[PDB]
């Protein structure tokens, strides 16, 4: 449940 | 903005049916307030002689503890009391609960001060209902746009409670069934929430209540069954989820003494389970899994439960239909590809779903998981031998998880968008 390893991080900070 | 500035200023509001959580990142759970606020009015000159001018001049309260300050005082409190997210979706021209949403985003920003300079405004991030049409999202952002010029407010977004769900859950792909009070929410998630797989259903928190206060009366508590508090407490206490309701009642009825149980309400107050009715602790707890029993239907022929459809603008919320059939249509209405990426993973999540098996009754009684799981065997065996169910840590807590998660990590380059329904705006 720790944010560095949650995969949405890298799928949400991709959106443009 | 830095790195940093987002992981002490993101902000997070879940506006629930029944209780809005809210908070910092910072915090290690959200607080709560109930979804409600109180019109002040026809009081008596003795009662308004001691109210400060202020607040009567507001004519409305928010606030748990303020509430419960003057509620003793209102005699007819069905006519002044407001839930404005009953049903999940406040109505365009209903002002009444606009102005109460409006109160209560005003009252959870006040509960958390400034004292560090380098800080030049909150990051919100809410969550609403997946049933919110888009006049919802219009009147949320005006609201956090108006309270911009009595708070510092840097950025704001909004999103779906079952996609934060999938997102403090770690779980890019998977099938989210979140419950609370009003309704059940039912939809798939692949990198996204599939909008065209979204099923809900017009059962909750509220019709477990509902089923609780007949039985009281059945038993002899009519008094005691009008006050929606102690209804609350009576149903929290002594509901039960049965493994299958008719195997459940023939052992309540065969040794009731193991099912009999109290209450304490109060120190003068309590409230006793007797024999004859102890097999009905299981209706309880599955009213919100499936209705459609006999000794439910009971109540609803002598017009003392209502189970119904109701429809919502372009959703029809169904009441008669089970939690099984409703995760199997989700992914019926779906394509092949989402099903087989999906299918994995069910995930329950909102209060609704916090039942626990007391020690010793394992035989017969069951806990959320495990009663959907012995209905996905009955309808669906092929399903139910390659998915895994589960139960979320914290039912009430894990959308405003998903928001402030969500809030930290959606770039700020993302403008808010009408056309994909996603992005940032800027007071
Ligand atoms: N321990 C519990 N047992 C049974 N029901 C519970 C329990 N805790 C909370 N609930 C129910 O959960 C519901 C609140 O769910 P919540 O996730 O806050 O969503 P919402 O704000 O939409 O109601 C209420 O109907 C409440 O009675």
């Amino acid at each position: 449940g720790g944010i560095g390893e949650n995969e949405w991080v890298k799928i949400l900070r991709s959106k443009r | 903005i830095s790195d940093a500035y987002r992981l002490k200023y993101t902000f997070g509001v879940d506006f629930g049916t029944s209780y809005v959580k809210y908070g910092p990142i910072t915090l290690n759970e959200p607080k709560m307030v109930q979804t409600r606020g109180l019109f002040l009015r026809d009081l008596p000159e003795s009662v308004k002689m001691r109210i400060p001018p202020d607040v009567l001049a507001r004519g409305l309260v928010v606030g748990d503890e303020e509430v419960r300050k003057y509620l003793s005082s209102v005699r007819d409190v069905q006519r002044n009391l407001k839930y404005p997210l009953k049903d999940g979706v406040a109505r365009r021209d209903d002002e009444e609960a606009w102005r109460v949403l409006k109160e209560l985003a005003r009252y959870t920003l006040a509960q958390f001060p400034v004292s560090d300079p380098e800080f030049a405004g909150w990051l919100v991030a809410v969550a609403l209902s997946a049933l919110a049409p888009d006049y919802m999202y219009k009147a949320i952002f005006d609201i956090y746009d108006e309270l911009a010029s009595e708070f510092k407010i840097y950025a704001v977004t909004i999103l779906p409670q079952p996609l934060a769900v999938a997102i403090a859950e770690n779980a890019v792909n998977c099938v989210i069934v979140e419950g609370g009070h009003g309704n059940i929410q039912v939809a798939p998630i692949s990198f996204a929430l599939i909008r065209e797989g979204l099923v809900a259903l017009n059962r909750g928190g509220a019709e477990a209540n509902a089923i609780t206060r007949e039985i009281l009366k059945d038993i002899g508590y009519s008094d005691i069954a009008r006050e929606e508090y102690a209804v609350e407490v009576v149903k929290r206490a002594v509901g039960l989820v049965p493994r299958r309701l008719k195997e459940a009642i023939r052992a309540a009825k065969s040794d009731p003494d193991r099912f009999v149980t109290k209450v304490r309400l109060s120190p003068v107050v309590e409230v006793e389970i007797p024999r004859e009715y102890a097999w009905t602790r299981f209706l309880i707890g599955e009213i919100v899994f499936d209705p459609n029993h006999e000794e439910i239907k009971s109540y609803i022929e002598q017009s003392r439960l209502r189970i119904e459809n109701a429809v919502i603008g372009d959703v029809t919320l169904y009441g008669e239909m089970d939690v099984a059939s409703a995760i199997i249509t989700s992914l019926r209405n779906v394509s092949v590809e989402i099903q087989e990426r999906v299918a994995s993973q069910i995930i329950l999540s909102g209060g609704a779903f916090s039942w626990r098996v007391p020690p010793g009754m394992e035989d017969v009684a069951a806990d959320s998981v495990t009663r959907v799981k012995i209905a996905l065997e009955e309808k669906s065996p092929a399903l139910a031998s390659k998915v895994e169910v589960r139960l979320v840590s914290e039912p009430q807590y894990s959308v405003w998880r998903g928001a402030v998660i969500y809030g930290y990590a959606l770039p700020l380059s993302l403008e808010w968008s009408d056309t994909t329904r996603e992005g940032w705006r800027f007071p």
